[PDB]
RNA sequence: GAAAUUGUUGAAAGGGAAGGGCAUUUGAUCAGACA
RNA sequence: AGAACUGGCGAUGCGGGAUGAACCGAACGUAGAGUUAAGGUGCCGGAAUACACGCUCAUCAGACACCACAAAAGGUGUUAG
RNA sequence: GCCCUGAAAAUGGAUGGCGCUCAAGCGUGUUACCUAUACUCUACCGUCAGGGUUGAUAUGAUGCCCUGACGAGUAGGCAGGCGUGGAGGUCAGUGACGAAGCCUAGACCGUAAGGUCGGGUCGAACGGCCUCUAGUGCAGAUCUUGGUGGUAGUAGCAAAUA
RNA sequence: UUUGCUCCACACAAUAUAGAUGGAUACGAAUAAGGCGUCCUUGUGGCGUCGCUGAACCAUAGCAGGCUAGCAACGGUGCACUUGGCGGAAAGGCCUUGGGUGCUUGCUGGCGAAUUGCAAUGUCAUUUUGCGUGGGGAUAAAUCAUUUGUAUACGACUUAGA
């Protein structure tokens, strides 16, 4: 039968699997869309919290 | 039913001492053999008069060939057909060479356009229209138009092999 | 008959091509299908799109990673249609599907090679004119294939180079035809004409 | 050195093994007919073992014959072998298992004399 | 997107050279030696590879690393990463 | 059953190929007018042609000749039955009933 | 020359079978160039070899042969029935076989 | 001094069971025959 | 749930109906050859991507018995009357 | 008539699937082709029935031979055979130069029950045939007794301040 | 880390073969429209021809293909080299210059080929590995243990250590 009090989903499923990362250095899965008119520059940098 | 033929079937009561020489009813039957022809003869005569195969006799079964199997004719066919809900009469025009070919096309056309079957169809009359303008139907009249010509676009071959090397063409 | 048969999937119907291909495979012919983004399906684009959405909502409810995998590229759509026509859960079917190869576009080892067609699967011969048809690249892009632009760019490049090759080949063919034509008067040529050749 | 016989046919060279003799050790391979109400083997559904029956019977010309075309007759001594003196084409001798080696060599000598075939001549022979 | 080739510098520091090892104290520290020797007069093979990148290479990424020794961590091993370049002319990118 | 009106050719071929007698409960291949005479000389029949004659020109002794004849054990027809479905009437596009003279073709296929 | 072939090359298709039961005592062969039984009638009675290679040499050869013959036609698309002395091993579904031109009647 | 059950060695196979039947291949192994 | 007449399952395999106790076909000694039943012949799958006449386009097509469903009512959708 | 509206359910999803659209759909027709343990012919096995065969050397006449047909099966009935412990008889049977038992992806006979041989181990008795006799044949019975597994080197071996 | 590892050439074994045995012979697009050739005023142009299938084209004669002699022509093809260019979608191949060398069935000839004994695939392919000889080339890491805590049930991860 049905839930009896319609409450919402605990947790976010698009953050699954909630597993260990392969490295401490996370992957940049995307860079900004390139504009072939501006100067040449880096899109990102590396630092330490 | 099959590739058709036309038979004339002549039939008779059995003679009694009371009434000898009965009246010799005949019918033109479209059928694929003499057995089916005699069956249909008795079907229709049973319907019309007090006769059956047991009290009756078949006097002669004769095949009727076309007198002119090369002259292209325009037949009109008067038909009776049982539908699912009801039974109906029809007049169809068929342009063909022979009565028997016309009847073949008629059975196929009624099966196609009315889902009617041989058991369901009675052919009342098949008649040649001698003069044009007595034709009632456009799908026949447009071939009686004067000096008729037309192409066959999109010509498709039939290939012996499975693979080809040309990317063929539908020319004509 | 050839050891490897290269089929140009342009203008072709998916199910019919898959049928003849599957049978050729099981009978032992190595086949490679190319330019499968230009493959055709009968019925309008919206119809086939709804059909694919129906396929795409089918999934194992306790693990969609277990479920039926919905492959989005045209090559793998064709492979789906075709492994449904092979008994792929056996060794014979595995071997057949190893004889098979499918590609989007025409990659380098197979663009310098002759492409055959299959006339019992071509849409321009098999469909009635007026009947609406769908293109697999369009469908696959609608349902989530990304590399439509890339294949187009690369195919343009290929067509340029192939046209150059054909210009050269046509010139050489012209020369050979002129030479044979001037040679088609002598006694040897007359004897060959008598013998059919 | 036998009579001329036809080629020998068998119709089933394969031992009729009992159902589930492979599955359980307690079930031996010796044939037993399944007598169960739901037995696929008794009902002879497709894909199941064959049951023995008399149509697999061997031709009577070729029954009991060995591939040499002799019928094998067990022998314990020279008297039992002189029984076969006059039937060397039909019958071959087989020395019994419980015979000693010295008696075996005696029997084999007498059989070589009388022209009788012996199926187990290498039994209990010092090499 | 597929990596076609990747060009390195002549002199790599002992931090990225460290990144290429799991046991630096035991090693002969032989890494990028034959590459530093591939330079050797002008960078013939190197300009070959850069020309390949210029000709091909829809996009271009630069390999960089960190100055962990300037950082107060006890790690000594730098973090290598690919970073995309944005700007016209993959030629200009690779020349940069 | 499929039945109809046979011809001399069918009768002759059937009696010559599938023709077997009933003698002392036994199905005897005829193969000799001596046999036929030994069993039917009571009735003047003394040859396989005398048999066929009684059969086709139904005679005083048709009963005895026909019961002497063991039932003809025919094969299936070699070109098939001609129809897709057998168990309709011949008139409906089947195989059973009277097929007055189309039975000869069937029986020759079966023989 | 280049060619030394006195055999027409064919392909071993399935065994004789219904939808769910096969018969290994009869094999089906597809012959090249044949597309009708009227053309396969030429090939009836001709002898067939399935030639295969092993690793163990028996009597001077690592090449072994199964001999058969064509028995009758199959279907309408030139497929042919064959029967071999010892039946074919069912891993040769799609394998090449050699239809020789003897026994000849031309 | 059986079996279940186990160890060692050898041989073979192994993509969510194994086992069986018909048929052949491959490997191993084996009986029978000309005077 | 209960009767009638037959046939069957039970007690029975086989080919077909994807699958099924009883439906279709047909009843099993062991083998060989041939022909067929019912059902089928794009591929899975043995066998015509055969031939012929027509109807149908479904932004919920349809697809051959028992059998696994669909109605009243409607539609210048199209077809024939 | 086909198509459409009418036409709404609960895991994901079934003209059997793929897929099919002048179709691989619907209606009808024509042929070819596929194939069952069915039909035909042949062989072999058994069963039944009908018959022949004193001729002897010399034999099983409860034999040999010929002919024809048949062959599904639970419960159940009958028949012919296989095997086990013991009894009478017989083979002047086997056997410490090795009985019986045990093992043996080694061989042979029999439709089968089962029998026979070879090799190994073994260490004292055992068998074939004609007959008698029965505490005579196991897969089950939450069967009896005994032994052994997987579970599994797992649960766990943590109250009582050390 | 015993003078081991690897590439190439040759030789010998083993390994198996989803399975050669003349050639996978390269435009693109349309199809109620196109290919080829040709001409001009270069176009959505004019003229001619083609297609109705690849049953085409190419190659193909020689002891599984031998040894020799000329004629004609300066062509064709193979091998190993050599020049230069194009190749990135899986380029790993395509084209090209030059010379050398072999063959040439384009034509005419000469010798040989028997006995595998009336057929038996009658073996003339590809792959993988190993051991030998010849040359060429290069002379590292990872794990355990110790340690760290950006980590952690244990593994694992992250670090450090001549």
């Amino acid at each position: 039968s049905h839930r009896k009090y319609e409450a919402p989903r605990h947790g976010h499923l698009g953050f699954l699997p909630r597993k260990r990362a392969a490295s401490i250095r996370a992957r940049v899965k995307a860079f900004p869309k390139d504009d072939r008119s501006k100067p040449v520059a880096l899109t990102s940098f590396l630092g330490y919290k | 039913m099959a590739h058709f033929k036309e038979y004339q079937v002549i039939g008779r009561r059995l003679p009694t001492e009371s009434v000898p020489e009965p009246k010799l009813f005949r019918m033109r039957i479209f059928a694929s053999n003499e057995v089916i022809a005699k069956s249909r003869y008795w079907y229709f005569l049973q319907k019309l008069h007090k006769v059956k195969k047991a009290s009756g006799e078949i006097v002669s079964i004769n095949q009727i060939n076309e007198a002119h199997p090369t002259k292209v004719k325009n037949f009109g066919v008067w038909v009776r057909y049982d539908s699912r809900s009801g039974t109906h009469n029809m007049y169809k025009e068929i342009r063909d060479v022979s009565r028997v070919a016309a009847v073949e096309t008629l059975y196929q056309d009624m099966a196609a356009r009315h889902r009617a079957r041989f058991r369901s169809i009675h052919i009342l009359k098949v008649a040649e229209i001698e003069k044009t303008a007595d034709v009632k139907r456009q799908y026949v009249k447009q071939f009686l138009t004067k000096d008729l010509k037309f192409p066959l676009p999109h010509r498709v071959q039939k290939s012996t092999k499975t693979f080809s090397y040309k990317r063929p063409s539908t020319f004509y | 008959v050839e050891p490897v048969v290269v089929i140009d999937g342009k203008g072709h119907l998916v199910g019919r091509l898959a049928s003849v291909v599957a049978k050729q495979l099981l009978n032992g012919q190595k086949i490679v299908v190319v330019r499968a983004e230009e493959l055709n399906i009968s019925g309008e684009f919206f119809r086939n799109k709804l059909k694919y959405h129906d396929f795409l909502r089918k999934a194992t409810a306790f693990n969609k990673t277990r479920g039926p995998f919905h492959f989005r590229a045209p090559s793998r759509i064709f492979y789906k249609a075709l492994r449904g026509m092979v008994s792929h859960k056996t060794a014979r079917g595995k071997a057949a599907l190893e004889r098979l190869k499918v590609f989007e576009g025409i990659p380098p080892p197979y663009d310098k090679k002759k492409r055959v067609v299959v006339p019992q699967a071509l849409r321009v011969l098999r469909l009635k004119p007026g009947r609406k048809y769908t293109t697999l690249g369009k469908l696959s892009t609608s349902v989530g294939w990304k590399y439509e632009d890339v294949v187009a760019k690369l195919e343009a490049k290929r067509k340029v180079s192939s046209a150059e090759y054909y210009a050269k080949k046509r010139a050489f063919t012209k020369k050979v035809a002129s030479a044979n034509a001037t040679a088609a008067e002598s006694d040897v040529a007359k004897q060959l004409a008598a013998l059919g050749y | 050195a036998s009579l001329p016989h036809p080629k020998i046919v068998k119709k089933h060279t394969k031992k009729f093994k009992r159902h589930h003799s492979d599955r359980y050790h307690r079930v031996a391979e010796n044939w037993r007919k399944q007598k169960g109400i739901d037995s696929v083997v008794r009902r002879r559904f497709r894909g199941n073992i064959s049951q023995p029956k008399i149509g697999y019977g061997s031709n009577k010309k070729t029954k009991f014959l060995s591939p040499s075309g002799h019928k094998t007759f067990l022998v314990a001594n020279v008297k039992d072998l002189e029984t076969l003196t006059m039937h060397t084409k039909t019958y071959a001798a087989e020395i019994a298992h419980n015979i000693s080696a010295k008696n075996r060599v005696v029997i084999l000598a007498r059989a070589k004399a009388l022209g009788i075939k012996v199926t187990n001549p290498k039994g209990r022979l010092a090499l | 997107l597929r990596s076609l080739t990747t060009v390195w510098a002549e002199h790599l520091s002992d931090e990225v050279k460290r990144r290429f090892y799991k046991n630096w104290y035991k090693s002969k520290k032989k890494a990028f030696t034959k590459y530093s020797a591939k330079y050797a007069q002008d960078g013939a093979g190197i300009e070959r590879e850069l020309a390949r990148i210029k000709k091909y290479a829809s996009v271009v990424r630069v390999l960089v690393h960190t100055q962990i020794r300037k950082t107060p961590l006890a790690q000594k091993k730098a973090h290598l990463a690919e970073i995309q370049l944005n700007g016209g002319s993959i030629s200009e990118k690779v020349d940069w | 059953v499929a039945y109809g009106y046979p011809s001399y050719s069918t009768i002759r071929q059937l009696v010559y190929k599938r023709g077997f007698g009933k003698i002392n409960k036994q199905r005897v291949p005829l193969s000799d007018n001596a046999i036929i005479e030994a069993n039917l000389g009571k009735y003047g029949i003394l040859s396989i042609d005398d048999l066929i004659h009684e059969i086709i020109t139904v005679g005083p002794h048709f009963k005895q000749a026909n019961n002497f004849l063991w039932p003809f054990k025919l094969s299936n027809p070699s070109g098939g039955w001609g129809v897709p479905r057998k168990f309709k009437h011949f008139i409906q596009g089947g195989s059973f009933g009277n097929r007055e003279e189309f039975i000869n073709k069937l029986v020759k296929s079966m023989n | 020359a280049e060619s030394h072939r006195l055999y027409v090359k064919g392909k071993h298709l399935s065994y004789q079978r219904s939808k769910r039961v096969n018969n290994p005592n009869v094999s089906l062969i597809k012959i090249e160039g044949v597309a009708t039984p009227q053309d396969a009638q030429f090939y009836l009675g001709k002898r067939i070899a399935y030639v295969y290679r092993a690793s163990k040499e028996v009597r001077g050869s690592k090449i072994r042969v199964m001999w058969g013959k064509v028995t009758r036609t199959h279907g309408n698309s030139g497929v042919v029935r064959a029967t071999f002395r010892n039946n074919l091993p069912a891993k040769t579904f799609g394998a090449s076989v050699r239809i020789f031109l003897y026994p000849s009647n031309i």
